């Protein structure tokens, strides 16, 4: 009984069967419920899981539970607070919350720590669940659901700057000059009429004094929908997020996240008509909990984020930026790059479907490790992004390369042609429907920064949308100088483009540069330039067609591969700390290599530039990143200069002519 | 009344007349501040250079945390701290030839913090903010002071100071008429300081990842109005206000409100910042700024 | 009269008020969103919840308690909306539109405004071809007021029962009776040759 009018919680035992599972919360509970029996581990799972992330977190000081439902879940005692959790968020949250404090204050007493224990006592410990169950979409929301947890996850369009809310106003009767305090309920602040004194009695006495009051930080989010099933006939949607407190810039525009909140529904007033509210509610989604980091893809870039990151310690916003590695797994990271044949090995797994491809799925991977940040402190800087193109003949598994690397890479943005223009991509601006007022949005390429923007069908494309490319395509910025807009935006995007030779199929008559059919500036820029070719080889077509049709024996498949490949997880850990620790440098020996090759090489096909110098420093410093080097050494330069060869087939290119030769161009 | 706002008012006092120091090797002890008031009394100047460091050394930092912290409630006590220090040592520039608002330019605080570094729980305290000048606005004068005829009861009245929002007088120079009718305005006696709504960006090095640069709007006022340049780098030091905003109505979350006939008031806001020191980051000029 | 499927045109003022079916497709659907039949505030002085109805596209929020104790008694209850415990219902405002077959010679279609409410939401898609019946209500009318002369009604249709004229392919249970319809066609033999000669016969 003394339950909540209209709600099932009863705080009581809520808060005792909460503590209970606090305290007697195994993770070998939590394996045998997810079917991990085979994967467990009691030398971790025996001891206290939230007794021990309590003490961590009183230790280093931060004020943030991350809770996990299907924690909940597991524990038998506590599977309803799962329903109660998820049904009423708002009081069983507060009574987390308070069940936090008090079983933090008991663990503190009881070990007896010396420091006092009221310099702790004021700070307000929250809540943050995550997980409440799959995402079922958000247009199905009936409006049965209102005020109930749900788990939403797609992509950040856009943020509004931090906006005030007034929570405790400061009024003063100007004559008696006597201070008000009054707090927020559900929303207002109610003005007093008489003094909160016996000073006097007026009417009109006090006037609010705005910048006394007390405001509280709230940001606007919006965010679109990538719910994982989609009804037939159904744009994607928007939902406009609100954030509080720590979670203020946490979430930067093009970040696809995941975010449980609240739903919510709010009366909106007519226009300019004063409190006349329309019927129909505007439905809008409360934040507690944001999950950037998923093992599904690459860990968004420290370097990106790196001044960010200062700004997040000083807000201690406690949200998991970058995901951390554990000591084991550092371990496992070391020994697979012990072995031998790595580079076969990252290179086959990255898009494992894909069939004998292994030049190309390199270059993918040496582009998704990247080459070192440099960072000019004189002035200036150089990034190590590799830029990658596609040009071959129809069917051969292009596409499928850009949705793998697109689905990978932590902040991608697929385009196709004339699906884009040049105002689509960069900046633009556009009016919001909640502010009525003009506002600023980013393009595929400024949310494709720190990540790969996967451009497809590029000969498509026009030639003046292809114009902008040029700008983030050298020096890593875009500066846009437009109606209400001048400034420089660094968009440190690695562009990946497929493109189909002109007349569709490479014609080997023409020479690659005509079939190719690109202005030797934008063509120069790309570092490598594949020359993917279908040619009808009986025994290649026949493994092909075998491992497709395998590919087809059953209803999920697992891939049909002779050789063992990494996990996907495993693949983002070793790729993100690579990329984050490791920064190579370049050995004297290095140099000399890369003169020769450049030298030789520049010695009709397209002529080699200062950016083929470039591309060969950037992939030689992949390469060494890839091996978990600090230095990059010769074989490195001469293998980045065999891809740069094998690329183009210039084994198979006539010398002067430029023309193929069909009998040599051969692969696997 | 508050005590704590007096009290901190006299310790600015006490701490301004007697700060000492050593002046480098020559000029012995010099008490710059006491001596710079007269020297900027020689040219009658309306600015007054506290830095940071001078008030920040004494009393453990206690005095520059109080006024930083709460800059707003404290600055009329500083004002009168100000005119208090006139009057016991140099008295002979307080008048116009009514009296001339003095500005308390603070500068070389510890940090400067960017435009997407503004917080709104230190809303009411003093930093610094570096951005890029992009939009000005003109120099219209603004009202501080004002003098109000009533309706009722005619006559002249002045020094009705002007508040943040409208503000009129409630006794009358005739006491029987008690009504705030239609007290009017004349321009020959109302006071009026200098204002400019000066637009800056948030600068290309500091912008985020896949984000837009980030704008606020900073007035300007006194002495500090039509220094900035479009597109010229600047700091801006002074006060995090909030400003009313009719914009975010339709936005999602719940919005303040007050109650009082229903008595209730629309509640929103945006972020602004009023500024005090603003700086820019022949050839005999040229030379002589040479060193 | 309401077995009776009616076009658009057709829909003429007499049949205010009473239970018809109309044909046609479905052009626009809007998203689900909670519309509001009773919004409960609660006062926390005199501990009552007032309810006020909600009949139209807007209304206004209270001020004052207007329980029996709070405007009764000296004590003036401040009363607060609570969301959870007003009433809501899933709305959408579709628009059916006139077929080809049933636009007059020379004319061009023209549309109907629907209210689907209730758990009758989500029954509705854009391109179906349906027969939606439903209570023809009136409205007050909401265009510019210099064109109005007189008390004039906007209209709509209050969806009750929705029939698709094609069944949607992701809608295929194994009824009993389906399976016997199928069977049959199983037991015809030859399925494959007589589905194919069976689509357009007018064509040799
Ligand atoms: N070498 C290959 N390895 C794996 N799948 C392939 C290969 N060549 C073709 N395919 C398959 O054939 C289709 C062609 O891929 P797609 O990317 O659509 O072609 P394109 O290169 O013209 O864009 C896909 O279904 C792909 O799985
Ligand atoms: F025919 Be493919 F899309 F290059
Ligand atoms: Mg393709
Ligand atoms: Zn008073
Ligand atoms: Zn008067
Ligand atoms: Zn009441």
């Amino acid at each position: 009984l003394r339950i909540i009018w209209g709600t099932n919680v009863s705080i009581q035992e809520c808060t005792t069967n909460f503590r209970n599972f606090l305290m007697s919360f195994k993770y070998k509970f939590r394996k045998i419920l997810d079917e991990r029996e085979e994967f467990i581990n009691n030398t971790t799972d025996e001891e206290l899981y939230y007794i021990k992330q309590l003490n961590e977190m009183r230790e280093l000081g931060t004020s943030n539970l991350n809770l996990d439902a299907r924690n909940l879940l597991a524990y038998k005692q506590t599977e309803d607070l799962y329903h109660q959790l998820l049904n009423y968020p708002q009081e069983v949250i507060s009574i987390m919350d308070q069940t936090i404090k008090d079983c933090m204050v008991s663990l503190i007493v009881d070990n007896n720590l010396d420091y006092d224990l009221d310099e702790i006592e004021t700070k307000f410990y929250k809540v943050r669940p995550y997980n409440v169950g799959s995402c079922k979409g958000m247009r199905e929301l009936n409006p049965n659901d209102i005020d109930k947890l749900i788990n939403l996850k797609g992509l950040v369009l856009r943020s509004t700057p931090v906006i005030p809310d007034m929570k405790v106003a400061f009024f003063k009767c100007n004559v008696c000059d006597h201070t008000m305090a009054v707090e927020i309920d559900r929303g207002v602040i109610q003005e007093p009429a008489r003094c909160e004194r016996i000073d006097c009695n007026e009417p009109n006495s006090m006037s609010l004094i705005h910048n006394r009051c007390s405001f509280a930080d709230k940001q606007v989010i919006k965010l679109q929908e990538t719910p994982d099933f989609v009804p037939d006939g159904q744009t994607p949607h928007s939902i406009s997020l609100c954030v509080y407190d720590e979670l203020v810039d946490s979430c930067r525009a093009g970040d696809r996240i995941e975010v449980t909140g609240t739903f919510r529904s709010i009366p909106i007033r007519a226009n300019s008509r004063q409190r006349v509210l329309k019927s129909l509610y505007k439905t809008y989604v409360d934040v507690v909990h944001v999950k950037k980091v998923s093992d599904k893809r690459l860990d968004v870039d420290t370097s990106t984020i790196e001044q960010e990151l200062m700004q997040n310690k000083v807000d201690h916003n406690e949200v998991e930026e970058v995901r951390q590695i554990t000591d084991q797994d550092l371990a496992k990271i070391r020994e697979v790059a012990a072995r031998e044949d790595l580079y076969s090995l990252l290179a086959r797994s990255i898009a494992p479907s894909i069939y004998e491809l292994e030049d190309v799925k390199k270059g993918i991977l040496l582009q998704l490790f990247g080459g070192t940040n440099k960072t000019f402190t004189k002035g200036g800087r150089y990034r190590g992004d590799i830029n990658i193109l596609l040009c071959g003949d129809p069917s051969t598994s292009k596409s499928q390369i850009l949705q793998y690397v697109h689905k990978i890479t932590p902040r991608g943005v697929y385009t196709s042609g004339k699906g884009s223009s040049a105002v689509g991509l960069t900046a633009y601006i556009t009016r919001d429907v909640d502010t009525k007022q003009l506002v600023l949005e980013s393009g595929a390429l400024v949310l494709s920064d720190g990540g790969v923007c996967c451009i497809d069908e590029f000969d498509k494309m026009s030639d003046s949308t292809r114009s902008v490319l040029h700008e983030v395509m050298e020096q890593q910025t875009i500066s846009i100088a437009k109606a209400g807009i001048i400034t420089t935006l660094n968009a440190r995007s690695s562009i990946l483009a497929s493109a189909n030779p002109i007349g569709s199929r490479y014609n080997p008559n023409l020479p690659v540069t005509e079939n190719i059919d690109l202005p030797p500036p934008l063509l120069s820029r790309f570092d490598l330039v594949y020359l993917v070719l279908d040619k009808v080889d009986e025994k290649n077509d026949r493994e092909l067609a075998k491992h497709l049709t395998n590919l087809y024996l059953e209803d999920k498949p697992e891939h049909i591969s002779q050789d063992d490949v990494l996990p996907v997880e495993f693949l983002t850990m070793y790729i993100s700390y690579a990329k984050e620790h490791i920064h190579p440098i370049i050995t004297e020996a290095a140099k000399t290599e890369l003169v020769r090759a450049y030298v030789g090489m520049r010695k009709k096909r397209i002529t080699a530039t200062t950016r083929q110098l470039e591309s060969m420093i950037r992939l030689a410093e992949a390469h060494a990143k890839m091996k978990l080097k600090n230095v990059v050494e010769l074989e490195d330069v001469q293998e980045a200069v065999r891809l740069i060869r094998s690329a183009i087939k210039d084994y198979a290119t006539d010398p002067k002519t430029g023309k193929i030769d069909m009998n040599l161009v051969q692969t696997g | 009344d508050d005590v704590t706002g007096e009290k901190v008012r006299e310790a600015f006092e006490q701490f301004l007349e007697d700060f000492s120091v050593q002046s480098t090797d020559t000029g012995e002890v010099e008490k710059v501040y006491r001596a710079q008031i007269e020297f900027m009394k020689i040219y009658d100047l309306n600015t007054i250079y506290i830095d940071y460091q001078h008030l920040s050394m004494r009393e453990n930092g206690a005095l520059a945390m109080a006024i930083s912290e709460q800059y707003y409630r404290f600055l009329p006590f500083l004002q009168k701290g100000l005119r208090r220090v006139v009057r016991k040592y140099a008295p002979e520039l307080l008048n116009t030839s009514t009296e001339r608002v003095f500005q308390i330019s603070f500068f070389n605080l510890p940090t400067v913090h960017r435009i997407r570094d503004i917080r709104s729980e230190k809303i009411g305290s003093l930093l610094s903010i570096s951005g890029t000048v992009t939009r000005t606005s003109e120099v219209r004068p603004e009202l501080y002071k004002a003098s109000f005829t009533c309706d009722m009861c005619r006559a002249i009245v002045d020094n009705v100071e002007q508040s943040f929002k409208y503000t009129e007088p409630t006794f009358c120079p005739n006491p029987s008429c008690e009504n705030r009718a239609f007290w009017t305005l004349n321009v020959t006696r109302s006071r009026f300081l200098d204002w400019q709504k000066v637009r800056i960006q948030e600068n290309a090095n500091e912008i985020p990842t896949g984000s837009m640069p980030r704008t606020l709007d900073v007035i300007l006022r006194g002495d500090s109005v039509e220094r900035a340049k479009p597109g010229d780098r600047c700091k801006f030091t002074g006060v995090e206000i909030v400003v009313p905003d009719v914009t975010q109505l339709g936005l999602p979350g719940v919005k303040p409100s007050s109650t009082l006939s229903l008595g209730v008031r629309d509640l929103t806001y945006k972020i602004s910042f009023l500024a005090c020191h603003v700086i820019s980051i022949d050839q005999e000029v040229f030379l002589n700024s040479l060193s | 009269i309401s077995s009776k499927p009616l076009s658009v045109r057709q829909i003429k003022g007499d049949f205010l008020g009473q239970l018809i079916t109309v044909r046609g497709i479905i052009t626009r659907v809007s998203d689900v969103k909670p519309a509001v039949e009773v919004i409960a505030y609660t006062c926390d002085q005199c501990g009552y919840e007032v309810f006020q109805e909600v009949n139209s596209r807007t209304f206004t929020p209270l001020s004052e308690c207007t329980s029996e104790e709070c405007s009764q008694n000296q004590t003036k209850g401040q009363l607060f909306m609570s969301t959870r415990a007003s009433k809501f219902s899933a709305f959408q405002e579709c628009k059916i539109q006139e077929l080809s077959q049933q636009v007059p010679v020379g004319h061009i279609p023209r549309s109907l405004n629907i209210h689907v409410n209730g758990t009758l939401v989500r029954s509705l898609s854009p391109g179906d071809i349906v027969d939606v019946t439903g209570i023809f209500l009136p409205a007050p009318y909401t265009g510019f007021k210099a064109l109005k002369a007189g008390l004039l009604t906007e209209t709509y249709l209050e969806a009750q029962f929705v029939r698709q004229h094609k069944k949607k392919f992701a809608s295929f249970s194994l009824t009993s009776d389906v399976e016997e319809r199928v069977m049959e066609l199983i037991t015809s033999g030859d399925v494959y040759n007589r589905l194919a000669k069976s689509i357009a016969p007018e064509i040799y």
